RNA sequence: GAGU
C-alpha cells in the first residue's frame, strides 16, 4: 500500500544507492531562525529575551528609580496579508511589555519598599514573517537572504611577500569582537611588534601593557624565558635547563660538578644533553665570556645609598658588573634571547619606544586617538579602560568568545562580555611562536572561520540598535520630572525602535525582492547566501581571496550556484542537506563507520571537525549492511583526496546529491555537463515562466516532488481523510476517525488561490488534482500550484527536438520551431499587471475622479461608467482610458491666434487638464478586478459605493457556507454517537435538525461526548456574530492613506502572453536560444510515422560548449515517450488488463541495479488502469544526480520501446519529400520560456521627454527615453570619417534644443539639413566652472 | 593536482571529479569579470593619448 | 512651528492608546482644530529630498536622471 | 539578472 496520490502517478528511479535519511524542510533556515527572535524561552538569551535582559533592568542615574522588565506579549496581527498588499502597508503585530516601575528610597538604605507600579507599555509594531518565509513591506514581498561573514574571534594572517623587495614574512593578529573597537598586532619588516588600536596607526605593543598597569619587568617575564645566574666566590654559575643548549655550537668548557661532557667548540649532539640532564646538574660552571652580549631583567639599585647605577633591559658592560655585585646583590636575572627559537622581539620593541611610565603610555594612547587634546589624566584613564573593558560598548558574544577560545585553546567555552587582561597577553604569545616558525597560520576562507547569519540573529542585531537609542532617551527621561507624578507609558517611545526595524526590512540590501517566477526561484532565492551586506564584504572589497572556491564548500554550499560577473563568488546557494548549529556554523550530515562497519547513525559535523576525520565518497561500493567492497577506498580528509584503507575510515557521504543546491539537483544528466553551462543551467531554471498548461518533467531526478511540496505554492492535505466537496475555489475534506479530534469538528478547510499576480507579473493559480470522494492521506498534494503537476515540479514542457542544421535559421544557438507550438498554446503565459490612479488635492485644486472629459471621442468615454470607472471585464487596447481623473489647469496666455480661434468656434475650453489613467502602449487584454480606496471624510463615489457593496455580497456568502457545512459534519458525528447504544436512526432523521437541543440518553463517557459537540453549537452563534462584525468594520472604515491623497484606484489587467520571434528559451543544460522563425507544419521534417517535428536546435551549439547531458536527455526523452505511446496503442485496442500489467511491471524493473523493486501484483484493477491512463503520454523517469541512469540502461530502454539502439532515426523533409542522407538525433527535451520578453524589450523612440539639467533625453522606454550614445559609441564614429553623424548625436539628437526643433521642422518640409548649434550640456559645464571661481570663456575669433 | 580525471563527459564524472573541476571553472569566470575592466581602462587610455 | 511641535508630541500618546495610527479626524478631535487644516498641515509638512539623492539602491541614478521638464515643449508641438 |  503506497499513498493514494503516488498510485495516481509514480516516476521511476534509476539510482543505485538508497538515500537513508529524509528530505528536510528546505526553508527551515528561515522559519526556524525567525522563530528564534520570537522564542518565548526563559533562559535562552535569544531575540527579545536577550535584548531586554541586556538593557534591563535600567536603573536611574541617582540610583533610586528603576525600570524593570517582566514579560512581553504579541498582539494578534491587526490587518491581514492580502489587505497589506492591497493598501501598501507593512504586515506587523503590536508589541507590549510588562514593565514594573520600581522606586527605591534615598532615606531607607536599599528598601526596595517605595513604590511598585506594574503595567504593560506599548513598544510599537513589528514586521511579521509570512508562512512561506517571506515579508510584507510597503505592499510587496521581499525575503531576507541569509548572510555569510567572517566570525568574531581571532585571526592570524600572513603577508605573503607583499611589500619589500625582500619578501619579508610579516605575520599579524587581527582581533574582531562582536561589539567594539578592533585590535591589530602586526610585524615590522625589522621584526618589531606594532599595535594598531582600531587599525589606525602603528605604535609599540609594549606600551599597551604599560597602560594595563604592567611595568617593563613583568612584561619581559611573561614573554621571554627566565634564566637564574648566581654569583659565588669568583666564578659564574647558572641554573641550567637541559633543553636550552640543544643544537648550539660551542665556546667555553662546561663541567658538570665533576666530569667533563662537552668538547670546546665541537657541535653537541642530542646524546650529550641527556647524559648531563640525568646527572642532577643544579649549577654549571660557566665562564663570563658568555655574558658579554646578553641582557638584564630588573632595575638594580645600590641599597647602601640608593643611586640608580643600572636600569632594566640595557646592554651588558664589564665595569657596572663590579659596582653591582658590590651593592651586595649577588643574584641577577639574564634573558634568553638566542635568535632562532626565541628571537629578540619584545626586547626590540622596548628599545625604540621612548615612552615611559603608565602616564606617558596613557597620554600616547590619547595623543594618537585624539590629536590636540590635553593630557588630563581622567581623559586618558577613561579612554583606555572604556575602549576594551566597557560592558555596553564591548561585547564578544557567545559567538566571539567561543571562537576566541578555539584559537587560544582555552578551557571553558563560556565567556564574559569584556576582554579579560589575560586574553590580551595570550594573543601576543601565540604571535611570537608563529614568528619563529613554531605556529601555523589561519586560512581566511575556512568554513569554520565564516559564520552564517540567519534572519533571527540579524533581526536581534537591529532590534538591539533601536534599543541603544531608546537607552539614551529613556535614561535621560528617568531623571526628567518628579519620581512621583510621571508614568512609564508616557516616557517610553516607539519611534527609533520601529524606525530601525523598518530600515532593516525595507532598506537593507539583505532584504530583497524575491524571484517568484516559479516555485524553484522562490525556494532557491530564500536559501541563497550572500557574503555581502552589513558587517560584510563589498564589491571593491573583494579580491581573488574570497571569490575563489574553497574545497570545504563540499556538502555545504553548492559550488555551482551564483550570478556571473560582479556578484560571482559572493552569493551562493546553500547545498541541500546542510543546516546551522546554534552558533550559526554550517554542519553537514554524515554516516558513521564504526571500525569498518557502516551504522545507521547520522552525525552532523562542522568544517573544522570534518577536516579531521577520513570520509568515504558517496559512490564508493558497500557490502550488505556491514563493511566496504573495496580494500582501498576512495576518501577525503585533511582537505585532500585519495585512496585509503578501511581501518582508518571514520565516516561516509550520506548521498550524492549532498554536494549541490536546489536548482542544480533537478538537472538529470549533470554528470555529463561542464560547469560553465551547469552554472547557467541552475540560474536559467529560476527564470522559467510557467505556462497555463503545466507539464511534468519526463526526464527527472525524483527530486521534483520534494521541490514542489516545500515551495508551498501548492495545496497539501493536513490530516487527509476523504474529500467531501471540491470546488475551483475551495476544497473541503472529511478527516478519518484516526486523526480526527472528537471535541472540535473534523472538517478541514482549504481556500484556493485563483489567478493571482506575483511580484514578477507571473501567474499563480491553484487547480484541484484529485477526484471528489477519493481517499488521500497526510501530505498528499491536493491542488497544484502554477508550475506544478500532480505533486511534481512542472516548470516547463517537454517537446520533440531534432538536433540538426537548418538553412541558417538555427545558426548561432538560434532556435527553430513549429507552428504547432502556438497552435497547442504551449509556452503561453498569463501575466497580471497592476496599475494605479491617484486622486490627490493640490492648492491648485482637488482632483476629482469622474467620467467628465473635455474634447474626447465618446467612443473612448463609452467604457466608463457614471463614476469614471471602467466596466469590469472589458477588453482594452493601447491608448484606451481606464479611469477618469480631472485636474485644475494652470494659467496659459494663449497667443492672440488661439483667442481668435477659440472665439470662432467658441468651444467650451475650461482650465482643466486630463489626468485620467491611460492604458499601456503595446499591451492589451481583459481587466479582472478593480479596487476602491475611499477616504473617510468625503463620502464615496457611486462606483465606490457599489463596489464596497460587492465586497459585502462575497464576504457574507463565504462565512455562511463555512458555518453550515461545519454543522453537517458535526450533526453527522453526533448521529454517529447517538446510534451506538440504542439504535434509533429513522426517528432522529425525521425529527428537525435544530431541535436536537432536547435529545439525551444514558450518562458515562458518552454524555461527556454529547455535551461537547452540544456546546459547539452555542459558541458558533456568539463567535459567528463577532466574525461578521469584524469583516463589516474593515471595508467601510476609512483607509489611512498618504496625506494629501483623496482617493485611489488600483486595477489588475490581464495579459495573454504568446510566444513569438525574439523570445528567450532554454533547456536545463544551459543551452539557450532566441526564436528566429515559426515554420508552418508543412515545413517541419517528419518521422517514419509521419509525426512532424516540434523544435530544431542546432547540433553545433553543443560539443564545444560542452553540455552532453542534453543529448543524453534527448535519448532518454525519446525512450520515455516510446513506452508511453506503446501503452496508448494497447489501450485503444482494449485488450486485457493482465497483459498491460505484465508489460508495465517488467518496464519498471528495467534498470540495471535499479533500487525500485515494484512487484506489483497486489494492486487493484482501478489503481492500475487509472495509472496507465496517466502514463499514456509518457513515463516520467528519474536519473538522480551522480547515481542515475548511465549509458547502458538508456540503450536497453530504447529497444523495449521498439527503437533503433542509436536513437537516431531516418527523417523526411516536409519541404521536398526527400530523405536525409543520414540518420538524425531526435527525442524529448524539457524546456522553458524565460522571463525575458521581446514584447517589453522593444523600445521605440524618436522624440519625447528630456532631462532637466543637461537637457538630454532620459533613459529607457520607462519614460520614453533615448538610448545613450556613449564614449565607446562615439569612438566608433570617430574611427570613421563621419563628422555630421557625430554632430547629430552630439547636438540635434541630445542637448541642442534649437537644433532638434528647427531640424524637425525642416525634415517634415523636405530639407534634411543640420542647421547647427551648441550642446546645452556644454553651456552647463562652462557656467559650472565659473561658479567654481574659474574663468572659462569663448574667445572671439 | 597530481591525480587527473580518468572519466569523460560521456561516461559521466563522479563526486570528487566534478567538485575538482569547479575550482578552475569559477576561477575562469571571475577572470572574465575582472580582466575586461582592466582591459577597458587600458584601451581608453590609449584612445585618450592618440 | 509651534503647531508642528504640538502635533508630534500628541501623536505618540494617540498611537499608543489606539493601538495603531490616528486618522486625520481622530487627531483633529484631540487638537480642537478643523480636519482640513490638519490635513493641509500634513501636506505642507514634508520637506524636500535631495536632487543628487541616489534613488537607485545601486548608485545608478541620481534623482535628476528621472527628471522631466514641463517647460520645454516638443518639436512636434512647436510645429 | 540579461547578454556581447
Ligand atoms: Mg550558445
Amino acid at each position: 500500500v503506497y499513498s493514494y496520490t503516488e498510485k495516481k502517478r509514480i516516476r521511476k528511479d534509476f539510482g543505485k544507492r538508497p538515500q537513508v535519511l529524509d528530505v528536510p524542510y528546505l526553508l527551515s533556515i528561515q522559519l526556524d531562525s525567525f522563530q528564534k527572535f520570537i522564542e518565548q524561552d526563559p533562559e535562552g538569551q535569544y531575540g527579545l529575551e536577550a535584548a531586554f535582559r541586556s538593557v534591563f533592568p535600567i536603573q536611574s542615574y541617582s540610583g533610586n528609580s528603576e525600570l524593570q522588565y517582566v514579560s512581553y506579549r504579541l498582539g494578534e496581527p491587526v490587518f491581514d496579508v492580502q489587505e497589506c498588499q492591497i493598501r501598501g502597508v507593512t504586515y506587523s503585530a503590536p508589541l507590549r511589555v510588562k514593565l514594573r516601575l520600581v522606586i527605591y528610597e534615598r532615606e531607607a538604605p536599599e528598601g526596595t519598599v517605595k513604590d511598585i507600579k506594574e503595567q504593560e507599555v506599548y513598544m510599537g509594531e513589528i514586521p511579521l514573517m509570512t508562512d512561506n518565509g517571506t515579508f510584507v513591506i510597503n505592499g510587496t514581498e521581499r525575503v531576507i537572504v541569509s548572510q555569510l561573514h567572517r566570525s568574531p574571534g581571532v585571526f592570524f594572517d600572513s603577508d605573503k611577500g607583499k611589500t619589500h623587495s625582500s619578501g619579508k614574512v610579516l605575520y599579524n593578529a587581527r582581533i574582531i569582537p562582536y561589539r567594539g573597537s578592533w585590535l591589530d598586532f602586526e610585524f615590522d619588516p625589522k621584526d618589531n611588534l606594532f599595535v594598531r588600536i582600531d587599525r589606525r596607526r602603528k605604535l609599540p605593543a609594549t606600551i599597551i601593557l604599560r597602560a594595563l598597569n604592567y611595568t617593563t619587568e613583568q612584561i619581559l617575564d611573561l614573554f621571554f624565558e627566565k634564566v637564574i645566574f648566581e654569583i659565588r666566590d669568583n666564578k659564574l654559575q647558572m641554573e641550567l635547563v637541559p633543553e636550552r643548549l640543544r643544537g648550539e655550537t660551542a665556546s667555553f668548557d662546561i663541567e658538570a660538578n665533576g666530569k667533563v661532557y662537552v668538547e670546546k667548540g665541537r657541535r653537541i649532539t642530542a646524546r650529550h644533553i641527556r647524559q648531563l640532564e640525568k646527572d642532577d646538574v643544579k649549577l654549571i660552571e660557566v665562564p663570563v665570556e658568555y655574558i658579554a652580549g646578553k641582557v638584564v631583567a630588573k632595575d638594580y639599585i645600590d641599597e647602601s645609598t640608593g643611586e640608580l647605577i643600572c636600569a632594566a633591559n640595557m646592554e651588558l658592560s664589564l665595569d657596572l658588573l663590579a659596582k653591582l655585585s658590590q651593592s651586595g646583590h649577588k643574584r641577577i636575572e639574564t634573558l634568553f634571547t638566542n635568535d632562532l627559537d626565541h628571537g629578540p622581539y619584545i626586547s626590540e620593541t622596548l628599545r625604540v619606544d621612548p615612552t615611559n611610565d603608565r602616564l606617558s603610555a596613557l597620554v600616547e594612547i590619547y595623543r594618537m586617538m585624539r590629536p590636540g587634546e590635553p593630557p588630563t589624566r581622567e581623559a586618558a584613564e577613561s579612554l583606555f579602560e572604556n575602549l576594551f573593558f566597557s560592558e555596553d560598548r564591548y561585547d564578544l558574544s557567545a559567538v566571539g568568545r567561543m571562537k576566541f577560545n578555539r584559537s587560544l585553546l582555552r578551557e571553558e567555552i563560556e565567556g564574559s562580555g569584556i576582554l579579560s587582561k589575560d586574553d590580551i597577553i595570550d594573543v601576543m604569545k601565540k604571535l611570537i611562536d608563529i614568528r619563529n616558525g613554531k605556529g601555523e597560520v589561519d586560512d581566511i576562507d575556512h568554513l569554520g572561520n565564516r559564520r552564517i547569519r540567519s534572519v533571527g540573529e540579524m533581526a536581534e542585531n537591529q532590534f538591539r540598535v533601536g534599543l541603544v537609542r531608546v537607552e539614551r532617551a529613556v535614561k535621560e527621561r528617568l531623571s526628567l520630572g518628579d519620581l512621583d507624578t510621571l508614568m512609564p507609558q508616557d516616557m517610553i517611545n516607539a519611534k527609533p525602535i520601529s524606525a530601525a526595524v523598518k530600515e532593516f526590512f525595507g532598506s537593507s540590501q539583505l532584504s530583497q525582492f524575491m524571484d517568484q517566477n516559479n516555485p524553484l526561484s522562490e525556494i532557491t532565492h530564500k536559501r541563497r547566501i550572500s557574503a555581502l551586506g552589513p558587517g560584510g564584504l563589498t564589491r571593491e572589497r573583494a579580491g581573488f581571496e574570497v571569490r575563489d572556491v574553497h574545497p570545504t564548500h563540499y556538502g555545504r554550499v553548492c559550488p555551482i550556484e551564483t550570478p556571473e560577473g560582479p556578484n560571482i563568488g559572493l552569493i551562493n546557494s546553500l547545498s541541500v542537506y546542510a543546516q546551522t548549529n546554534e552558533y550559526g556554523f554550517l554542519e553537514t550530515p554524515y554516516r558513521k563507520v564504526t571500525d569498518g562497519v557502516v551504522t545507521d547513525e547520522i552525525h552532523y559535523l562542522s568544517a573544522i571537525e570534518e577536516g579531521n576525520y577520513v570520509i568515504a565518497q558517496a559512490n564508493s561500493n558497500l557490502d550488505e549492511e556491514g563493511h566496504f567492497v573495496e580494500d582501498l577506498v576512495t576518501c577525503r580528509s585533511k582537505g585532500e583526496s585519495s585512496l585509503f584503507s578501511r581501518d582508518q575510515v571514520d565516516y561516509m557521504d550520506v548521498s550524492t546529491q549532498q554536494v549541490v543546491s536546489v536548482g542544480a539537483s533537478l538537472i538529470p544528466f549533470l554528470e555529463h555537463d561542464d560547469a560553465n553551462r551547469a552554472l547557467m543551467g541552475a540560474n536559467m531554471q529560476r527564470q522559467a515562466v510557467p505556462t497555463l498548461r503545466a507539464d511534468k518533467p519526463l526526464v527527472g531526478t525524483g527530486m521534483e516532488r520534494a521541490v514542489a511540496v516545500d515551495s508551498g505554492v501548492t495545496a497539501v492535505a493536513k490530516r487527509g481523510g476523504v474529500v467531501q466537496y471540491v470546488d475551483a475555489s475551495r476544497i473541503v475534506i472529511k478527516v478519518n476517525e484516526d486523526e480526527m479530534y472528537p471535541g472540535e469538528a473534523g472538517i478541514d478547510i482549504y481556500n484556493l488561490t485563483k489567478y493571482t499576480r506575483s511580484n514578477q507579473n507571473t501567474c499563480i493559480n491553484q487547480m484541484p488534482c484529485v477526484s471528489l470522494g477519493e481517499p488521500v492521506e497526510r501530505g498528499d498534494v491536493l491542488a497544484d500550484g502554477p508550475s506544478t503537476d500532480l505533486g511534481e515540479l512542472a516548470l516547463g514542457q517537454n517537446m520533440r527536438v531534432a538536433f540538426m542544421p537548418w538553412n541558417g535559421y538555427n545558426f548561432e544557438d538560434s532556435i527553430l520551431v513549429s507552428e504547432r507550438v502556438v497552435q497547442e498554446d504551449r509556452f503561453t503565459t498569463i501575466h497580471i499587471q497592476e496599475l494605479a490612479c491617484v486622486s490627490r488635492d493640490t492648492k491648485l485644486g482637488p482632483e476629482e475622479i469622474t467620467a467628465d472629459i473635455p474634447n474626447v471621442g465618446e467612443a473612448a468615454l463609452s467604457k466608463l461608467d457614471e463614476s469614471g470607472i471602467v466596466y469590469i471585464g472589458a477588453e482594452v487596447t493601447g491608448g484606451d482610458i481606464l479611469v477618469g481623473k480631472v485636474t485644475p489647469k494652470g494659467e496659459t496666455q494663449l497667443t492672440p491666434e488661439e483667442k481668435l480661434l477659440r472665439a470662432i468656434f467658441g468651444e467650451k475650453a475650461s482650465d482643466v487638464k486630463d489626468s485620467s489613467l491611460r492604458v499601456p502602449n503595446g499591451v492589451s487584454g481583459t481587466v479582472i478586478d478593480v479596487q476602491v480606496f475611499t477616504r473617510d471624510g468625503v463620502e464615496k463615489d457611486k462606483r465606490a459605493l457599489e463596489i464596497e457593496e460587492m465586497q459585502l455580497k462575497q464576504a457574507k456568502k463565504d462565512l455562511s457556507e463555512e458555518l453550515q457545512i461545519l454543522e453537517a459534519g458535526l450533526f453527522s458525528r453526533i448521529r454517529a454517537v447517538l446510534v451506538a447504544g440504542g439504535v434509533e436512526a429513522e426517528k432522529l432523521d425525521k425529527l428537525p435538525r435544530d431541535r436536537w437541543l432536547e435529545l439525551g440518553l444514558t450518562d458515562e463517557e458518552k454524555q461527556n461526548q454529547l455535551e461537547q459537540l452540544a456546546e459547539q453549537y452555542d459558541e458558533l452563534k456568539h463567535e459567528f456574530e463577532k466574525k461578521l462584525e469584524a469583516k463589516r468594520r474593515k471595508i467601510t472604515q476609512g483607509d489611512d492613506l498618504a496625506p494629501g491623497v483623496l482617493k485611489i484606484v488600483k486595477v489588475y489587467l490581464a495579459v495573454k502572453r504568446r510566444i513569438q520571434p525574439g523570445d528567450k528559451m532554454a533547456g536545463r543544460h544551459g543551452n539557450k536560444g532566441v526564436i528566429s522563425k515559426i515554420n508552418p507544419i508543412e515545413d517541419m521534417p517528419y518521422d517514419e510515422n509521419g509525426t512532424p517535428v516540434d523544435i530544431v536546435l542546432n547540433p553545433l551549439g553543443v560539443p564545444s560548449r560542452m553540455n552532453i547531458g542534453q543529448i543524453l536527455e534527448t535519448h532518454l526523452g525519446m525512450a520515455a515517450k516510446g513506452i508511453g505511446d506503446k501503452i496508448n496503442a494497447m489501450l485503444k485496442q482494449q485488450q486485457e488488463v493482465a497483459k498491460l500489467r505484465e508489460f508495465i511491471q517488467r518496464a519498471y524493473d528495467l534498470g540495471a541495479d535499479v533500487r525500485q523493486k515494484v512487484d506489483l501484483s497486489t494492486f487493484s484493477d482501478e489503481e492500475v488502469m487509472r495509472l496507465a491512463e496517466n502514463l499514456r503520454k509518457g513515463m516520467p523517469i528519474a536519473t538522480p544526480v551522480f547515481d542515475g541512469a548511465k549509458e547502458a540502461e538508456i540503450k536497453e530502454l530504447l529497444k523495449l520501446g521498439d527503437l533503433p539502439t542509436s536513437g537516431q532515426i531516418r527523417l523526411y523533409d516536409g519541404r521536398t519529400g526527400e530523405q536525409f542522407e543520414r540518420p538524425v538525433t531526435v527525442g524529448y527535451m524539457y524546456m522553458l520560456k524565460l522571463n525575458h520578453l521581446v514584447d517589453d524589450k522593444m523600445h521605440a523612440r524618436s522624440t519625447g521627454s528630456y532631462s532637466l539639467v543637461t537637457q538630454q533625453p532620459l533613459g529607457g522606454k520607462a519614460q520614453f527615453g533615448g538610448q545613450r550614445f556613449g564614449e565607446m559609441e562615439v569612438w566608433a564614429l570617430e574611427a570613421y570619417g563621419a563628422a555630421y553623424t557625430l554632430q547629430e548625436m552630439l547636438t540635434v539628437k541630445s542637448d541642442d534644443v534649437n537644433g532638434r526643433t528647427k531640424m524637425y521642422k525642416n525634415i517634415v518640409d523636405g530639407n534634411h539639413q543640420m542647421e547647427p548649434g551648441m550642446p546645452e550640456s556644454f553651456n552647463v559645464l562652462l557656467k559650472e566652472i565659473r561658479s567654481l571661481g574659474i574663468n572659462i570663456e569663448l574667445e572671439d575669433e | 593536482i597530481e591525480t587527473p580525471i580518468t572519466a569523460n563527459f560521456r561516461e559521466g564524472l563522479n563526486v570528487l571529479q566534478y567538485f575538482i573541476s569547479t575550482h578552475g571553472a569559477r576561477k575562469g569566470l571571475a577572470d572574465t569579470a575582472l580582466k575586461t575592466a582592466n582591459s577597458g581602462y587600458l584601451t581608453r587610455r590609449l584612445v585618450d593619448v592618440a | 512651528i509651534e503647531t508642528i511641535n504640538k502635533l508630534n508630541r500628541i501623536s505618540r500618546q494617540m498611537l499608543q492608546e489606539m493601538g495603531r495610527e490616528p486618522t486625520p479626524e481622530e487627531l483633529a478631535e484631540r487638537m480642537l482644530m478643523p480636519e482640513d487644516k490638519i490635513r493641509k498641515v500634513l501636506k505642507i509638512a514634508k520637506e524636500p529630498i535631495s536632487m543628487e539623492t541616489p534613488i537607485g539602491d545601486d548608485e545608478d541614478s541620481h534623482l535628476g536622471d528621472f527628471i522631466e521638464d514641463t517647460t520645454l515643449e516638443l518639436p512636434l508641438d512647436s510645429a
